[PDB]
C-alpha cells in the first residue's frame, strides 16, 4: 500500500507563490505517473496535471497552465506543485494521486490518493471572531446557541460549558462571506426547565488569531 | 475543456438501481472511451471506481457499471447499498494527455424515515445591535433527507441580499442540520414589522418569524 | 499471374492480437487490390499518400500487410498522427504513413458467448512504440522490492489485458480485423505493381 | 527530399566541451530514428547510438554508453552529439545517418560529416639511427606543425635518401623519419650528418650519424 | 557487442571478381533484421551499396552483389575497376539487439595497376641519445610495396604489443610503389625488459619481419 502525503498547504495572499509536496512511502514512486487534482470547498474535483513516471513529459489543465509547474524528484519519492500567481479561486484542497498502472499509462485513472493539503488564497487578515449569544426563546426543550462571526482563517472550535455539555450540541460548518471572513454558529437543545438555573457558555477557540471567547448565553424576557 | 455536466443529485433506496449521467463534448467524452468515475465520501479522498466507461479497478464491487452514448457517459449502480452514499465524479480524457472532471453528483441512499425540520429563528442579539450590526440566525435541525431550501422574508417580501446558507451537515443522531444567516444593518432590521425564515423540506414549508418590537 | 498473396492475410482463419501483430512482406508480385472486396466483407478503408481509386496504376518497391484485431472504437487510432492506448502501446503508424488502413467487423468470427479472451492488448509501456515497433513482452513489471517470479499481484503488473469479445456488445466494442497495407517507395526497382 | 546537414568542422583542446548538430529536412523529422557514427582517422565506422527525435528515446552502443550524450530538439528538427570533456581520442569524423524507410533499416541517408580535431608550438627533437649497402637515418620527434625539411650533408647527399611522411600522433604532435642508403664501404670514411629545419619554431638541427 | 570480421584488405586486377567476407552476423527471427554493405571513398560519407542482404539501390552497378550463408555475408564485385578502389563496410541490423547496428571491421579494396611488390622492412632500435632523455621509440620503415595497403603488428619476445603504436597511411614513392612508417613508443625500462622486439608487416597475405637487439 503506497501512502501519499501532501504537505505545504497554507494561507497565502493572491499574487504570491506556494510549493506543495507529495511524499510517497516505499519505493514504487519512480514507476508511476503522478497527478495533482484539487477541490475547492463544497465544489467538484478539478484535474490539474500529470507528470510521467520518468519526468519525460508533463501535461497541464488550461486552468493552471503557465502558472503552476509540476515536477518530481524520483531520488526523494516526492512530487511537487509550484503554484505561482495565485488567485482567490485557487483556494482548495490539493490532492496528489498515482496512476493505476506504472510506466506510461494515462488512459485509466487515479487509484491511490493522498489525504490532501489545504491552500487558502486570501488577502484577508488574521482576525478572531466576534461571538454573540443566541438567547433561548422567552415542547419541554429550547434551542440556544452562539453566533461566531467574522473570523479568518479557519478553523474555529466551539465547546459548551468547557466541554461538560455535549448532548444536543451541533456546531455548523462555516460560511465564507463576501468580506472574506468566515462565520458559523453552534446550537444546543436543552430542557427548557433548565433555563435560568443552568448556565450555558460557549467556548470559542480561534487558534490562528490566538483568541478565546467564552460567551454566556442568558435567557431573555 | 468545460466541466462535464452531471446532475446535482440522485437518490435511491437499498437494492434499487441508481444512474448518473456525465455529458461532455465531441472533444472529450464523445471522442474517447477513456471515461472514468470516482466516489468520494465526506472528508475523504476520491476513490477510483470505473475506467474505460465500464471496467472496474481492483476491489470495486461488481454493482458499479457504465455505458456511453455519444457525448454522454453513464454510471449505473445496481443493488444500491448504504455505503454508496457519496459524491460521484465522472472524468473524461480530453486529448493531449489532459483529463477533465464532471461537476459531481451527490448520491443519497434513503436510510431512515422522513423527518421534518425543527426551525429556530434567532433575532439579532442586543450585544450585536450595540455593535451596530444585525444577524438573523435561522437554525434548522433534525431533518431527513438532508436537503432543504431556505427563503427569507422581510415582512412578506422576499430577501436575497445578505443571506448565507450552509449545506446540510450531519448531526450526531444521523439526521441533518443546516443554518442560514440574514445579515442586516440595524436600520434595515428596525424598518420591517417582522422577518421570516421559511424552510422547505420534501415539498412542505416550515416557517418561523421574529419581530424587532416583539 | 503472379498475384500477391493478399488472401492469406485478409482471409486468415485467425488474426493476431494487436500487441503481437502480424506482418506479411509482399514483394515481387502483381497486386490486384480489387480482390480485397471478396476477402473482406463490407470494410472501412482509409488511404494516406495514395488514392484508393488509382492503386492498380501504381508500382512500389515493397508492400507490407500488417494485421491484427482491435475493438471497433479503436480503429480510429490506426491512423497517422493519432495517440491513444492502441497507438501508444500496441501499434503505431508514423505521421508520414503511405498506405491504406482496412478494417472490417469480425464479430461473427472473433466474438464468443463467454468472451474471446485470446485477443489481447498492452496496457502500459516504458515508452511509446515507434512506427511499426512490435513489443510482445509479457514480463511482469516489478514496481516494488519483492521479485514477482511470474506472479502478478501487489506491485507486480502483468502488462496485457484480454478484449473478451462477446456478440452482445455494441459495434464499438465488437472485434474488427485490421489490415494495414504499407506502400514502400524506395529509389530502387519496383517489385509490386498493379495488373495494368 | 531527405537531407541531413551537419554543423561545421571543430578544432578543440583536450578537456573542452563540444556540441555538434545534425539538422534534418525534407521529411517528418519526428517519425524516424537518427543515428550517429564515429570514424577515427584511418579507422572504421563505429555506430555510436540512435535517438528518436519525437520523444528523445535514445539507444547508445555499449561502447559509447556514458561516453557521449545524444539529444534532440524537435522544434528545429535537429539532433546533437555532446561531450562534457573532450579527449584526444575523440578526434574523428562524426556522421549522422537515417535508415532508408520505415521498412528498410539500412542507412541510406548520411550527413556530410563533422570533423572534430582535438589538439602548443614545439620544436622537434632529432635522434640518429645508426646502422648495424647500409641503412642509416635520423628520427624527428614531437613537433608542430608541418612541414619539416630534412637534408643530408647540407644537401650534397640525395641519392638514396627517403624522407617518410610524418605521422600525426594522437597528441597532435608530428614525428617523422628520414633514412639514406649508403655503400657499406663508406661507413668509416664518409660522415653522414642529418640536417633538420622546422620553420614555425626556428629550429635548425644537425645530428651526426655514426655506426 | 559482437564483431563483424572482414579481411583487412583484398585486391584484384581490373576486370576480375573479388569477394569480401563478413563473419559473425546474428539475427533475431522474432524481430527486424538487415545486412548492408557500404562503400566509402576518401573524404566522403559511406554509400549504401547493398541493402537487405542482396538488394541494390537504384544507380548502384549490378557488378556489386551480396549474399549470406550462415553467419557470413559476402560482397562480390565483378568487373573490378579503378572506381571501386575504396573501403567497404558490411553491417548488420537486428532491432532487438544491443547494439541494434554493427559495422564490420572494414576492407580496403585495391585495384592493381602494376605487379604486386613485397615491402622492404628496416627496423632501427632506439638510439643511445634518445634513451638518455628517458624515452624510447622503435622506428619501423616500410617501403617499395604495392598495392598501398599493409597491416603492422609489433611483438616483444614473440608477445603481441598494442599500446603505443602509431602507423602512417601508405604514401606513393617516386618509383610509384608505396611507403609507410610505424613507431612503437616505449619506456626505457620496457625496452630493456624484453629479450627482443620485432616489427611484422603483412602485405598481400605475406608477412615480412625484422628484429632488433639491445646490444
Ligand atoms: C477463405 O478460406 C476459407 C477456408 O475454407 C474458404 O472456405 C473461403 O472461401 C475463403 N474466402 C475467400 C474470399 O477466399
Ligand atoms: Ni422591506
Amino acid at each position: 500500500e503506497v501512502q501519499l502525503v501532501e504537505s505545504g498547504g497554507s494561507v497565502v495572499q493572491p499574487g504570491r507563490a506556494l510549493r506543495l509536496s507529495c511524499a510517497a512511502s516505499g519505493i514504487t514512486f519512480s514507476s508511476f505517473g503522478m497527478y495533482w487534482v484539487r477541490q475547492a470547498p463544497g465544489k467538484g474535483l478539478e484535474w490539474l496535471g500529470v507528470i510521467a513516471y520518468d519526468g519525460s513529459n508533463t501535461y497541464y489543465a488550461d486552468s493552471v497552465k503557465g502558472r503552476f509547474t509540476i515536477s518530481r524528484d524520483n531520488s526523494k519519492n516526492t512530487l511537487y506543485l509550484q503554484m505561482n500567481s495565485l488567485r482567490i479561486e485557487d483556494t482548495a484542497v490539493y490532492y496528489c494521486a498515482k496512476d493505476y498502472y506504472p510506466l506510461l499509462s494515462y488512459y485509466y485513472g487515479l487509484d491511490v490518493w493522498g489525504q490532501g493539503t489545504t491552500v487558502t488564497v486570501s488577502s484577508a487578515s488574521t482576525k478572531g471572531p466576534s461571538v454573540f449569544p443566541l438567547a433561548p426563546s422567552s415542547g419541554g426543550t429550547a434551542a440556544l446557541g452562539c453566533l461566531v462571526k467574522d473570523y479568518f482563517p479557519e478553523p474555529v472550535t466551539v465547546s459548551w460549558n468547557s466541554g461538560a455539555l455535549t448532548s444536543g450540541v451541533h456546531t455548523f460548518p462555516a460560511v465564507l462571506q463576501s468580506s472574506g471572513l468566515y462565520s458559523l454558529s453552534s446550537v444546543v437543545t436543552v430542557p427548557s426547565s433548565s433555563l435560568g438555573t443552568q448556565t450555558y457558555i460557549c467556548n470559542v477557540n480561534h487558534k490562528p488569531s490566538n483568541t478565546k471567547v467564552d460567551k454566556k448565553v442568558e435567557p431573555k424576557s | 475543456q468545460s466541466v462535464l455536466t452531471q446532475p446535482r443529485s440522485v437518490s435511491g433506496s437499498p437494492g434499487q438501481s441508481v444512474t448518473i449521467s456525465c455529458t461532455g463534448t465531441s472533444s472529450d467524452v464523445g471522442a474517447y472511451n477513456y471515461v472514468s468515475w470516482y466516489q468520494q465520501h465526506p472528508g475523504k479522498a476520491p476513490k477510483f471506481m470505473i475506467y474505460d466507461v465500464d471496467q472496474r479497478p481492483s476491489g470495486v464491487p461488481d454493482r458499479f457499471s457504465g455505458s456511453k452514448s455519444g457525448n454522454t457517459a453513464s454510471l449505473i449502480i445496481s443493488g444500491l447499498q448504504a455505503e454508496d452514499e457519496a459524491d460521484y465524479y465522472c472524468s473524461s480524457y480530453a486529448g493531449s494527455y489532459i483529463w477533465v472532471f464532471g461537476g459531481g453528483t451527490q448520491l443519497t441512499v434513503l436510510g431512515q424515515p422522513k423527518a421534518a425540520p425543527s426551525v429556530t429563528l434567532f433575532p439579532p442579539s442586543s450585544e450585536e445591535l450595540q455593535a451596530n450590526k444585525a444577524t438573523l440566525v435561522c437554525l434548522i435541525s433534525d431533518f431527513y433527507p438532508g436537503a432543504v431550501t431556505v427563503a427569507w422574508k422581510a415582512d412578506s417580501s422576499p430577501v436575497k441580499a445578505g443571506v448565507e446558507t450552509t449545506t446540510p451537515s450531519k448531526q450526531s443522531n444521523n439526521k441533518y442540520a443546516a443554518s442560514s444567516y440574514l445579515s442586516l444593518t440595524p436600520e434595515q432590521w428596525k424598518s420591517h414589522r417582522s422577518y421570516s425564515c421559511q424552510v422547505t423540506h420534501e415539498g412542505s414549508t416550515v416557517e418561523k418569524t421574529v419581530a424587532p418590537t416583539e | 499471374t503472379n498475384l500477391c498473396p493478399f488472401d492469406e492475410v485478409f482471409n486468415a482463419t485467425t488474426f493476431a492480437s494487436v500487441y503481437a501483430w502480424n506482418r506479411k512482406r509482399i514483394s515481387n508480385c502483381v497486386a490486384d487490390y480489387s480482390v480485397l472486396y471478396n476477402f473482406a466483407p463490407f470494410f472501412a478503408f482509409k488511404c494516406y499518400g495514395v488514392s484508393p481509386t488509382k492503386l492498380n496504376d501504381l508500382c512500389f518497391t515493397n508492400v507490407y500487410a500488417d494485421s491484427f484485431v482491435i475493438r471497433g472504437n479503436e480503429v480510429s487510432q490506426i491512423a497517422p498522427g493519432q495517440t491513444g492506448n492502441i497507438a501508444d502501446y500496441n501499434y503505431k503508424l508514423p505521421d508520414d504513413f503511405t498506405g491504406c488502413v482496412i478494417a472490417w467487423n469480425s464479430n461473427k468470427l472473433d466474438s464468443t458467448v463467454g468472451g474471446n479472451y485470446n485477443y489481447r492488448y498492452r496496457l502500459f509501456r516504458k515508452s511509446k512504440l515507434k512506427p511499426f515497433e512490435r513489443d510482445i513482452s509479457t514480463e511482469i513489471y516489478q514496481a516494488g522490492n519483492k521479485p514477482c517470479n511470474g506472479v502478478a499481484g501487489v506491485n507486480c503488473y502483468f502488462p496485457l489485458q484480454s478484449y473478451g469479445f462477446r456478440p452482445t456488445y455494441g459495434v464499438g466494442h465488437q472485434p474488427y480485423r485490421v489490415v494495414v497495407l504499407s506502400f514502400e517507395l524506395l529509389h530502387a526497382p519496383a517489385t509490386v505493381c498493379g495488373p495494368k | 527530399q531527405v537531407r541531413l546537414v551537419q554543423s561545421g568542422a571543430e578544432v578543440k583542446k583536450s578537456g573542452e566541451s563540444l556540441k555538434i548538430s545534425c539538422k534534418g529536412s525534407g521529411y517528418s523529422f519526428t517519425s524516424y530514428w537518427i543515428g550517429w557514427v564515429r570514424q577515427m582517422p584511418g579507422k572504421g565506422l563505429e555506430w555510436m547510438g540512435i535517438i528518436y527525435p519525437g520523444d528523445s528515446d535514445t539507444r547508445y552502443s555499449p561502447s559509447f554508453q556514458g561516453q557521449v550524450t545524444i539529444s534532440a530538439d524537435k522544434s528545429i528538427s535537429t539532433v546533437y552529439l555532446q561531450w562534457s570533456s573532450l579527449k584526444a581520442s575523440d578526434t574523428a569524423m562524426y556522421y549522422c545517418a537515417r535508415q532508408w524507410s520505415h521498412y528498410t533499416y539500412d542507412y541510406y541517408y548520411w550527413g556530410q560529416g563533422t570533423l572534430v580535431t582535438i589538439s602548443s608550438t614545439k620544436g622537434p627533437s632529432v635522434f640518429p639511427l645508426a646502422p648495424s649497402t647500409a641503412a642509416l637515418g635520423c628520427l624527428v620527434k614531437d613537433y608542430f606543425p608541418e612541414p619539416v625539411t630534412v637534408s643530408w650533408n647540407s644537401g650534397a647527399l640525395t641519392s638514396g635518401v627517403h624522407t617518410f611522411p610524418a605521422v600525426l600522433q594522437s597528441s597532435g604532435l608530428y614525428s617523422l623519419s628520414s633514412v639514406v642508403t649508403v655503400p657499406s664501404s663508406s661507413l668509416g670514411t664518409q660522415t653522414y650528418i642529418c640536417n633538420v629545419n622546422h620553420k614555425p619554431s626556428n629550429t635548425k638541427v644537425d645530428k651526426k650519424v655514426e655506426p
